[PDB]
């Protein structure tokens, strides 16, 4: 699931699954 | 940033993990 | 959608929709 | 943190916006 174009909620979802209990930051403007 | 690397280009696990805490 | 128990992907989703172009940080351990 | 305020208790817009950049 990670080796594709991922945008919006699809990108958030991938971050959520990959990062797990670490959590993540989603900075689309930076 | 993440949009350039993963949305307007193909994402990768290496890049996604750069955004884990 | 925000005035309920939100966990896991459901919480991420709410952050995504509320924060919009600002993005957000998801820190479940902190 | 966010889990305590929004998952194991009822979330709110006020609290969610504390986690926007």
């Amino acid at each position: 699931f990670v080796n594709q174009h991922l945008c919006g909620s699809h990108l958030v979802e991938a971050l959520y699954l990959v990062c797990g209990e670490r959590g993540f930051f989603y900075t689309p403007k930076t | 940033g993440i949009v350039e690397q993963c949305c307007t280009s193909i994402c990768s696990l290496y890049q996604l993990e750069n955004y884990c805490n």
